[PDB]
């Protein structure tokens, strides 16, 4: 799994 | 079938939160995982999320649903430490429910009580 990266969530 | 807490040590998680809070001070660090017994929802593309600290839980839920590309008729629930309030800002959920390692853990499923 890609435990080395964060998804950056933003409002649409 | 190792979950995030099983793949990274407690120390590694504490250190990851400390640095990501220093680099991204306006963001909440959230671990989002699929319920181990889940049979009809897809798995998410990633595990670690940074959620802006002006967003609330209702907003996050719709965002995750869209990531999964679910049909309207498909049930989805997001559980923060086993509890299934939509209006709460994610900052406040974080302050209240964050883990000892500093992440906020969530589990999603097509059931609300599991299980």
């Amino acid at each position: 799994a890609d435990d080395g990266h964060f998804v950056s969530i933003e409002l649409e | 079938e190792k979950t995030f807490k099983q793949r990274r040590t407690f120390e590694q998680r504490v250190e990851d939160v400390r640095l990501i809070r220093e680099q991204h001070p306006t963001k909440i660090p959230v671990i989002i995982e699929r319920y181990k017994g889940e049979k009809q929802l897809p798995v998410l593309d990633k595990t670690k999320f940074l959620v802006p600290d002006h967003v609330n839980m209702s907003e996050l839920i719709k965002i995750i649903r869209r990531r999964l590309q679910l049909n309207a008729n498909q049930a989805f629930f997001l559980l923060v430490n086993g509890h299934s309030s939509v209006s709460t800002p994610i900052s406040e959920v974080y302050e209240s429910e964050k883990d000892e390692d500093g992440f906020l853990y969530m589990v999603y499923a097509s059931q609300e009580t599991f299980g």
